[PDB]
């Protein structure tokens, strides 16, 4: 019923994709004023003291830099090298960030570094990948790379010749080809898949793309990057180039106007999201983005054989989480994220956009945000603090939201910077928000039972307080956590037992 | 699935059974076998056969301190029935 | 116990892996013969009638030729330009063949075709793909392509950096090593792993890869292939180009000598392997082909992370049945494939050589020789004859084995020219032999308790008769499988199911 | 798993239970009740669980001749130990 279930405000408008903590990283004005916080002691607001407030300084001390905070570029410059593997992380010397770890979670990371253009934090309409050419007599790897489509290519030019040899397939209504699209989906690699119409208000409303510069590195090979390795390793600061910017013109960069989108979600490891601030995490979350760029792209190329316009996405083109709402797969927790049932936060959602008219779906109602209101448990893990502890959601306004936050629609309100700020600390994403949420759960018989008991009336609460106290994923506390020697014993664990945790 | 898993619930099951039947010949021994007193025996037990399960469940989970935290708490609230219905009789 | 459990005669020697029939589809040599036969009739053998014996003549009336049967290469081209989707296959207004079946199948094969090189086929050293350029300004795509790496590239740069360094990860044993090996190969994507040590006899003893040439579509861009195919839709014939040929020495091409071998399967689905001749079945192999790619990359940047050196694999550079086998992951079965408890044959096989000393694995046994020696399923569902139907495995003679068979094991026989003549007139790949196989079977708890009964003596007969009297998987015949409607009925179920077949 | 198996399994280890019971009862009733004649009541109980049990799995498996076939099979191995127990008793 309806096409969106939440309280849209009549003020709306898309989102600039370029104001995002991950692509306003590379805006080079954002390098000349410290990160800014929504507020700069959160204390009073959950009672416990503010650990996130002295990671700016932290970070700056971690950058060389004396006697100011770290800025937004520096810190998210400081995270990608630290991911990328050009430093060391602050805990490398301890169960859960060693080299063992690093390495399980660069291999993990290779398809989405090296594939999908390093689509995590965003890409243009296509995405392009720098890759080195090769002799294919000698087998020898050149020095310079050409830059090539990646696994989310826009590339649409069969589609038309499809059409004039006739051999277009024709479905005989809406139903079955949502039908045969889901199940499609489904075998193709999708955990979970839905269709929604195309809502043109989770569409942003500029695309960009990251500006490369040349720079060597030591190996004797060239590499692009979108900020300057050798001068920051040198101490001589970071420096960015900008960005490409494009309108958000369907037409011109896919070749049609979309009229539904395919929405679908991959589920990441439960033994490793239980290490939630360890670099395990970090794998299972690489391994995630991998997946979700390899299905993308067998999806685009059906859609395309059918005889039909395909543009596949990952973290790009629109936002995903009001999208996979509207398509039925979940209801917004507190997080911000999308709570599936399944899955509950455990999962990554990929999109892709058709002209293919598709019977939609319809947005699911089963607990979520009644459990939210209550349950104020993924804010309280926060190492940053940056989730909301207000009781209810609210219809979000300019004063309740920084230049990072869409307003105007009815949520709880997230801090990007200090969830930017704890990455840049930690050296790897945190994931502890989705560790930590009651709905983190595997599917079996008593999880299933317990999912009805958060909608009968008496048991909601039982429910809610037996999840708190029976201890699944660990320590809700982010500090205890660790010292606690909760992650490092589930490190040891991990590496010790064989086999994973299906039931 | 597994090989374990079919038995233990085959097990369970026989046991909730077993349970059930010592309730009602208890009662029918002590002359007062009304269906209240049976029904209350059965909520019981019913909680019992849950602790049991859920403490597989979580064993097979890793989840190891839900084991006996469930225990604990449903154990109590197999205990209430069965203390009232001892009292009843 | 023991390095191989099978009997390796001494006058075993290095298999030529030019010689094979996807390799031997471009050596132009292979255009002058028609193709050939073990057995040109196998009716006496079997008792029934021999429908593989016609294939190559129809093979060649399909190509337009009269006359004279379809050469190696003519044949090997046909099912290529089929699969490729430039040509229409024979059953295309059948259910199971139509459009969207098609375009199901293209969309599963697409990572394995763009960026594994179409490994399936074989490949060289490395794997090397061609890509168009794209400009990021304007994204626009180029016409003619360049040649880099693919998914299973051997690029090894940066070990020796990582070595010089002093980040190289110690182990303290060699247990361990493969423990951590494992773990890691688990929660990459493997569904099993295991450890064999550098057995030189499984490795080719000549490595090779394909001429391309380029040839101009009609889409205006120059696309690469191994045979001219605007001269072929143009009735003038086929053409190959040759090979170019490389020698197996590891120190040139990969850097380092292997000392141990990470194998590694992929399951695939099982209720497409059930619909085995039609393209459903197609396109759960090309989805596992894709998936087994993607695996292998992050395999081997995990272990160059690590600072060891790696060498990703698919279908190019060793055997992959003996070598899982000597990882103790499986039996080799009738039909030449390994048979791993919990999958039977439906899996895919991809391996990682490596320098690191990994503790080794034993070779497993588990009844499968003994049930393959009485069943003789496989055989009897061939729709092109080509698996021996002896009752007993022998050490194989170059009397009893063609060109494309490695002799000298104690195996059965496979005729590899009917299983490609049957896949050109098919227009995919066939999985028969895959899909009645009686250990094709879902993991559960009556499978687990009917695999405890086929070593148990009196229980072994029961239960190999009772899959073959419960109707697992279909009939067993492969004309009946198609006219009596089970592949039109489980096509129409596999569409109108919304999920799979897992329990 | 699911919310369903665990219920079936629950269910088809009270009805072997009940079938024991019933056997017992019967042995003990007619006078003749030894212990061989309990475990071929046994193993014929054990035989037609398991033809339930396989009909239940090759529902869940969507192979569905399965189900009428081992019904027929373990329903008859079922049986002989039943026909053997009668005309002993
Ligand atoms: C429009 C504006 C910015 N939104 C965006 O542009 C999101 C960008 C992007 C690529 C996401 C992929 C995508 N294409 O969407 C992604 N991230 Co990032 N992320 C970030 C970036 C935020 C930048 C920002 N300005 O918010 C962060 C570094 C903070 C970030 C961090 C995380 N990220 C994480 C994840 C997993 C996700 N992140 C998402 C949201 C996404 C969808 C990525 C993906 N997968 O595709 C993940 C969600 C999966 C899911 N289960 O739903 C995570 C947990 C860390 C990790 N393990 O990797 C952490 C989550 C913290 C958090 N709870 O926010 C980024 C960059 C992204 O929204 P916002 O600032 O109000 O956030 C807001 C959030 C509210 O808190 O819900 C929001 N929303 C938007 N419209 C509507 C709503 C919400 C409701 C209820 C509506 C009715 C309508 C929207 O998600
Ligand atoms: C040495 C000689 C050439 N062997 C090779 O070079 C193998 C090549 C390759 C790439 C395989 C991948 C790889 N890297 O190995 C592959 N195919 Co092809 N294939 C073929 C090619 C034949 C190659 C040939 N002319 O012999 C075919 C078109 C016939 C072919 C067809 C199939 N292929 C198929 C499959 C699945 C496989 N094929 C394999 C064997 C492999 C391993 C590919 C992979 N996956 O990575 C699959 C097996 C998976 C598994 N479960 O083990 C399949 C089923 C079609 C499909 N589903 O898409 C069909 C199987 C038919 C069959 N039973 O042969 C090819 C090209 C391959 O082998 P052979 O003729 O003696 O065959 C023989 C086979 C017995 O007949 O086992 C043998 N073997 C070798 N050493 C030892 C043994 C056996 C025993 C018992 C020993 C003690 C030692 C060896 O495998
Ligand atoms: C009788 C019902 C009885 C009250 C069930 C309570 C069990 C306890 C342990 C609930 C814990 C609990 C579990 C186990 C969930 O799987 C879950 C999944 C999604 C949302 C909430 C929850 C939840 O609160
Ligand atoms: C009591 C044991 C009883 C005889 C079990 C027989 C059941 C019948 C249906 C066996 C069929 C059968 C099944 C069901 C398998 O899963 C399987 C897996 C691997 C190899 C063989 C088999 C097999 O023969
Ligand atoms: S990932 Fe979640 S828990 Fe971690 S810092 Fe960001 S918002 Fe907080
Ligand atoms: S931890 Fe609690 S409040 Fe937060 S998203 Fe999960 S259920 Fe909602
Ligand atoms: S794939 Fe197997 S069943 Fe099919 S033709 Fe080849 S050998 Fe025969
Ligand atoms: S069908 Fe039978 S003989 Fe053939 S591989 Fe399978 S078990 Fe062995």
């Amino acid at each position: 019923t309806s096409e969106f279930p939440y309280k849209v405000d009549a003020k709306y408008q898309r989102y600039n994709s370029l104001k995002n903590f991950f692509e306003k990283t590379f805006d080079p004005e954002a390098n000349k004023t410290p990160i800014k916080f929504h507020y700069d002691d959160v204390s009073k607001i959950t009672g416990k003291k503010d650990t996130g407030k002295d990671l700016p300084t932290l970070n700056a001390e971690r950058l060389g830099i004396k006697g100011r905070p770290a800025t937004h570029t520096e810190t998210s410059i400081l995270f990608h090298t630290q991911h990328l593997g050009a430093m060391l992380t602050q805990r490398h010397n301890e169960t859960g960030w060693t080299g063992l770890d690093e390495a399980l979670n660069a291999g993990a990371w290779a398809v989405e570094f090296d594939y999908s253009g390093f689509n995590a934090t965003g890409g243009g309409p296509g995405s392009v990948i720098p890759l080195y050419p090769i002799n294919p007599m000698t087998n020898e790897i050149a020095n310079e790379p050409v830059m090539v489509p990646g696994l989310y290519n826009w590339d649409n030019i069969d589609v038309e010749s499809v059409r004039q040899q006739g051999q277009q397939w024709k479905f005989e209504s809406k139903e079955e080809a949502s039908k045969i699209v889901k199940k499609a989906t489904r075998l193709l690699g999708a955990d979970l898949v839905g269709i929604a119409p195309y809502d043109e208000r989770w569409t942003y409303s500029t695309w960009g793309r990251k500006i490369y510069k040349p720079c060597k590195m030591p190996n004797g090979r060239t590499k692009y990057l979108p900020w300057d390795l050798p001068k920051m390793l040198s101490g001589g600061g970071v420096e960015v180039f900008g960005h490409a910017k494009f309108e958000p013109d369907w037409e011109k960069y896919a070749g049609f106007k979309p009229k539904s989108v395919i929405v679908f979600v991959l589920e990441e490891d439960y033994e490793a999201i239980r290490t939630s601030p360890s670099v395990i995490s970090s794998a299972t979350v690489g391994k995630s983005y991998s997946n979700m760029a390899e299905v993308a792209y067998k999806i685009a190329v059906f859609l395309r054989k059918l005889g039909y316009y395909a543009a596949p996405c990952g973290n790009d083109t629109g936002i995903s989480v009001p999208m996979a709402v509207q398509a039925g797969l979940g209801e917004a927790g507190r997080n911000g994220l999308l709570i599936t049932q399944k899955f509950g936060p455990r999962h990554r959602i990929a999109k892709v956009y058709t002209d293919l008219e598709l019977a939609p779906d319809k947005p699911r109602k089963f607990g979520v945000r009644e459990f939210c209101r209550l349950c104020k448990k993924c804010a309280d893990a926060c190492p940053a603090q940056a989730i909301s502890h207000e009781k209810d959601p609210k219809v979000l306004q300019p004063e309740d939201c920084e230049v990072a936050e869409n307003p105007y629609t009815e949520k709880w309100h997230l801090d990007s910077n200090r969830c930017g700020s704890f990455w840049a600390y930690n050296g790897s994403p945190c994931s502890n928000c989705v560790a930590v949420c009651s709905w983190n759960k595997v599917e079996t018989w008593n999880h299933d039972v317990a999912r009805i008991a958060t909608q009968i009336p008496l048991l909601q609460d039982a429910a809610r307080k037996f999840d708190e106290w029976f201890g699944y994923n660990g320590p809700v506390n982010p500090d205890e956590r660790l010292e606690s020697g909760y992650v490092q014993n589930m490190v040891k664990d991990f590496w010790n037992n064989p086999e994973s945790i299906k039931q | 699935m597994n090989i374990y898993d079919v038995l233990i619930w085959m097990a369970l099951g026989m046991t909730a059974l077993l349970i059930q039947y010592g309730i009602w010949r208890y009662l029918k021994g002590k002359g007062k076998d009304t269906i209240p007193l049976q029904i209350c025996g059965f909520l019981a037990n019913f909680f019992f056969i849950f602790a049991l399960a859920w403490g597989y469940s979580s064993f097979s989970e890793r989840e190891y301190q839900a084991i006996g935290m469930g225990f604990i708490f449903f154990g109590g609230t197999a205990l209430i029935p069965a203390i009232i219905t001892y009292r009843l009789a």
